[PDB]
């Protein structure tokens, strides 16, 4: 494959030489992808030679290439990224046929690690954003594109917590999640400017507060919405959210989280901690009347409020902040109460795993599956 | 009309200002409960059998 | 049995897009073109004060997005004038100064009248001198060495420098003869002028060496 | 005539009297609206007497003055675009001298009105967007603001700093039209770093002060947001009365989060009735009422962008409501019940004895009120003596 490799490459040095550079603004011309594949011909090739795929894109049982399974790898680019050649992005219905191919193929693969899945999934749909922002796609399908990826991001926000840092960071994730809403909410507001609707965004901007609960200013972005938009469920559900995480209202936030949707949940599962460290620290102050003396209060009472999965955890909860549990009856005393240094590690929680009734890719595709694509690329 | 104009002047020294001397009432927190509203809640509370002791 | 009552900052990651810093259409259609997806934290910290014209030191790990800060801030604040040298950007080795000279090319696309050059050690004063006579850049990438060299013998017009940057500033100032020489330089150039200094590893040491250049820098360490 | 005109404009510029070129230059001035002044290629009598770049300037000026006759706003704005370079690269030739400094408020200035005008003559054609010509007029005062914060070195009475705060509100009132904000920092850092920040005239500062008041009551900073707004309300010129209504409106709910309720004459004075019931129900802690007066005039608030905000004072509300519960009851022992029926009698969804005493936490740890819960009574025990402190000391 590396004799293919360095033809393919030898093809497109001289096709790129043949590029012309310094246009004028008005002059400029928008790409437009003409791969009719998953994944080009060169960087398949590529990989092969250089053993970097992924489980997913390779024939069982051996280190060949499944040409048909393998996907465009997103590669940050470089200084001399040497601009993208047509052939080597894929136009709008590719990038739905991939995207049809991720959430019908793989979304629900089990054999694998979960760094292995989340990796391939993240860094694909990574490649497809990328190639929808090169060559300026502004569509209903580019925004239900952007709209499954920020699902995926959703869900592996709470599947992929109780993973250890060399196979899952929070951080990142979030950082995905936050840039795909931004993306859509671009790509929301021109086309509402050009006279274009989109069903699903009332659904995702309620996204966007939920993933802004600890910032004020979205409070403003929420009141420019459109009056659809602004008045839908999602919208409402997000702003109730807010408002009871702001007010330190941790009955009603997690009243909220029992009667959310799965995503809904994914994504105030983020602020499970802080809630309850915010709701311990006004419990103990609240009932404790002396700094001297401790007062007995019931355990399951904690377990319902905060919602924790059984005694246990809630025990544990409350020993990592020194307050003593003892017969079910947890002895809240305002000179013991200490905040942990160094955040404790967080678990899923089952709740919002028992919110999750269908497939992962029906629940990233947001219905009901497409049929699952077949296409086998031309050498 | 969702806009801040520019003012006539650059400066005016204080001379030239609305002067609003009592602005924010202070003592609208006090003790008394003898409104309407406070009348339905306290006739609420008797329903509910919760009575101011004699 | 009730006993009377005893009388006695979260934050979030910020969220932009390219296009909410009212960059020039032509370095937006550039960074599309390039696949950029979004401004890092870096360079949301950093490009909103570069764009202004003012003085900023950061440190961040390779490849969080330093350069390409000061390369769009460039970009974006430039008033091209024949026959003048106002974008001074200078590190210690040849394979950076030539990254950076791939940046500017790379974000420059649909700006045809911005013109950028790089000298460096280990070629002839001779072809610097010629390419400063005959086609004058606005944009010059250097060595403190060369440049100092280029300077000194009324070769390189320095007095019309508006924007002075320094790339993997710590290592540069870490040396003497570097650091002598950016002083030097930065001695020849205007006052009223921003400095802009980016580095991989800031040590505290250092720290004080790199205000020393700027006025009332915004400071950015991660 | 032309000729005394363009004579008038080379004195200015030799006599460096900033009033008068900008005079000359301003809209604002009748000369705009004289008809023999208008021409369309005028640039070649510019030549003859005004030197570079003054030349090209004011020919641009006269092309933009023809322009306006016509209604043309976008080759108005164009003209204008044009008018800021020009005089952008001649204020950077100055050297240690900022008497070009009104010239600037009178050119910027012009620059982002006649962008309003060319945005809404573009909504009509359908070709561009709602703020283009905004963010180019953002750029330029952008610009503007580089050169004159860049002069450090210049004398007190004799730097171009003066024109910082200026440019500031420009392109805060270019921000918050394009909805636009988080540029507003380096801004912001900049005044703050500035050793004139009391030195500037009174309407900027004003203006400064309003601007980083909604700023700050956007990010939950209901003190420093006070303060500013403070400022700007009790030093607004008595004459421009919109000025005052658009403080007072969002001056309103951040003195409101703090405790402070607006008195009926105000909201009668200045127009804003709609708050007239708000402020009766956080009094009462009638949260029926509150709701109900939030949804009636929900697309006034909604347009203000303080709804959400609004919204903030369910916890003022709440306090006031178990003040009234305990001051009905008159005893320092009371049920939780009490509260819980008290709050199903304001129509809460959802609310049963667990929410009750999470309120009640809330309030407790945030110092609304002295006591403690009793979990094996189901009681809240207040203070003998100061059970609800005033907001203004919490
Ligand atoms: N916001 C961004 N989005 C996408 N790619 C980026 C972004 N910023 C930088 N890059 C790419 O990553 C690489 C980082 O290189 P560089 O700018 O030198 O970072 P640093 O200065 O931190 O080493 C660049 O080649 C650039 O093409
Ligand atoms: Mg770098």
């Amino acid at each position: 494959s590396k004799e293919k490799y360095r033809l393919l490459d030898q093809r497109d040095r001289i096709m790129r030489q043949a590029r012309v550079k310094r246009t004028d603004l008005d002059k400029a011309r928008t790409f437009v992808g003409t791969c009719l594949d998953m994944c080009p011909e060169k960087e398949r090739y590529m990989r092969e030679t250089r053993s970097q795929l992924s489980v997913f894109e390779v024939v069982p049982g051996t280190d060949q290439v499944d040409h048909a399974a393998a996907v465009k790898e997103y590669s940050r680019s470089s200084a001399d990224q040497e601009e993208p050649l047509p052939h080597e992005l894929r136009p709008l219905p590719v990038l739905s046929r991939t995207m049809d191919y991720l959430v019908t193929q793989i979304m629900d693969q089990k054999e694998g690690s979960l760094r292995d899945w989340y990796d391939f999934v993240w860094n694909r749909t990574r490649g497809i954003r990328k190639d929808i922002t090169q060559q300026h796609l502004c569509d209903p399908l580019t925004v239900s594109l952007i709209e499954k990826c920020t699902r995926f991001h959703i869900h592996c926000a709470h599947f992929m917590c109780e993973e250890p840092m060399s196979s899952f960071d929070a951080k990142i994730n979030n950082e995905n999640m936050t840039k795909c809403l931004q993306s859509l909410k671009e790509m929301y507001q021109d086309l509402r400017n050009k006279g274009v609707f989109c069903a699903s965004e009332a659904e995702f901007q309620g996204y966007n507060v939920l993933l802004s609960l600890n910032k004020g200013d979205i409070l403003r972005e929420v009141q420019q919405f459109h009056p659809a938009v602004r008045n839908s469920s999602e919208v409402k559900f997000a702003v109730q959210a807010f408002a009871a995480l702001n007010s330190n209202n941790f009955v009603r936030f997690f009243k909220l989280v029992q009667s959310a949707s799965y995503l809904n949940a994914c994504l105030l599962h983020c602020y499970f901690s802080q809630i309850r460290k915010d709701a311990l620290r006004a419990l103990n102050f609240a009932y404790t009347v002396s700094t001297q003396r401790s007062t007995i209060f019931p355990l399951d009472g904690v377990v319902r409020m905060l919602l924790f999965r059984d005694c246990e955890e809630a025990t544990d909860f409350l020993t990592c902040h020194g307050l003593t549990v003892s017969d079910g009856c947890v002895e809240l005393n305002r000179s013991a109460f200490l905040e942990p240094e160094g955040l404790s590690k967080t678990r899923k929680s089952v709740f919002i795993t028992r919110k999750l009734t269908v497939s992962v890719g029906e629940i990233v595709n947001g219905g009901p599956l497409p049929p699952v694509p077949r296409h086998t690329p031309v050498c | 009309d969702d806009e801040f104009e520019e003012f006539p002047a650059e400066d005016w020294a204080g001379l030239d200002e609305d002067e609003d001397a009592h602005v924010w009432e202070d003592n609208w927190d006090d003790d008394n409960v003898e409104d309407d509203f406070s009348n339905q809640l306290r006739a609420e509370l008797e329903k509910h059998g919760y009575k101011m002791e004699t | 049995e009730l006993l009377d009552y005893e009388d006695d900052s979260y934050v979030s990651i910020h969220s932009s897009g390219f296009r909410d810093f009212l960059l020039k259409p032509e370095l937006l259609r550039a960074i599309v073109d390039c696949g950029f997806e979004h401004p890092s934290e870096v360079q949301h910290e950093c490009i909103p004060q570069a764009i202004l014209g003012m003085d900023v030191l950061c440190q961040a790990k390779s490849g969080m997005g330093k350069t390409a800060v000061f390369v769009l801030a460039t970009l974006q604040q430039l008033x091209p004038v024949t026959g003048q040298v106002s974008v001074l950007v200078m590190c210690h080795t040849r394979e950076l100064a030539f990254q950076i000279s791939k940046e500017y090319e790379r974000f420059s696309k649909y700006m045809p009248n911005v013109k950028v050059a790089v000298f460096f050690g280990g070629l002839s004063i001779k072809k610097d001198e010629e390419v400063l006579k005959k086609n004058c850049p606005h944009i010059v990438v250097g060595t403190p060495g060369r440049i100092l060299a280029l300077a000194r013998n009324k070769s390189l017009n320095l007095k019309h420098i508006k924007h002075f940057i320094l790339d993997e500033c710590d290592k540069m100032l870490e040396q003497l003869d570097m650091r002598r020489d950016v002083q030097e330089i930065f001695r020849m150039t205007p006052h009223e002028k921003q400095v802009m200094m980016f580095s991989a590893t800031l040590s505290k040491e250092i720290r004080p060496v790199c205000r020393k250049f700027m006025q009332d820098p915004m400071e950015i360490f991660v | 005539t032309i000729n005394q005109y363009l004579q008038q404009v080379y004195e200015a510029i030799d006599s460096r009297d900033g009033a008068s070129c900008a005079e000359l230059v301003s809209f604002k001035h009748p000369h705009v609206a004289n008809p023999r002044l208008q021409m369309a290629s005028p640039e070649e009598k510019c030549q003859q007497v005004l030197e570079p770049p003054y030349d090209e300037m004011f020919a641009a000026h006269l092309r933009c003055t023809y322009a306006v006759g016509n209604h043309d706003f976008i080759e108005a704005y164009k003209c204008q675009t044009v008018i800021v370079q020009s005089f952008l690269r001649a204020f950077q030739a100055h050297k240690e001298e900022n008497w070009a400094l009104p010239v600037m408020y009178a050119v910027a200035l012009d620059l982002r009105v006649f962008a309003n005008n060319a945005d809404q003559q573009l909504v009509k054609k359908g070709k561009s967007k709602v703020g283009d010509m905004l963010e180019k007029a953002a750029e330029l005062l952008m610009s503007c603001f580089r050169v004159c914060a860049s002069d450090t070195r210049a004398g007190i009475e004799d730097s171009k700093k003066w024109g910082m705060l200026f440019l500031v509100n420009q392109l805060f009132k270019i921000y918050f039209k394009i909805n636009k904000l988080h540029l507003c920092k380096p801004l912001i850092r900049a005044i703050d770093s500035s050793n004139l920040k009391d030195d500037y005239s009174t309407a900027q500062r004003v203006t400064y002060k309003y601007y980083v008041g909604r700023k700050a009551m956007f990010d939950s900073d209901f003190k420093q947001a006070e303060e500013y707004l403070s400022f700007a309300f009790e030093h607004c010129h008595r004459s421009s009365q919109k000025n005052k209504r658009m403080i007072l409106i969002y001056l309103l709910p951040v003195k409101m989060l703090l405790g402070h309720m607006p008195t009926v004459e105000l909201l009668k004075k200045y127009h804003l009735m709609q708050f007239a019931e708000v402020t009766r129900a956080v009094s009462e802690g009638n949260l029926l009422l509150l709701h109900e007066a939030l949804a009636k005039h929900e697309a006034f608030f909604i347009r203000c962008g303080i709804f959400l905000i609004l919204e903030k004072l369910k916890i003022i509300t709440y306090r006031n409501l178990f003040k009234k519960v305990y001051l009905l009851l008159k005893t320092h022992q009371l049920s939780l019940d009490a509260f819980l029926v008290a709050l199903k009698f304001m129509q809460v969804e959802d609310v049963d004895i667990d929410e009750v005493q999470c309120i009640l936490a809330n309030l407790i740890y945030m110092g609304h009120v002295k006591g403690y819960i009793s979990h094996q009574h189901q009681k809240l025990v207040v203070s003998k003596q100061n059970p609800f402190p005033p907001l203004s000391t919490v």
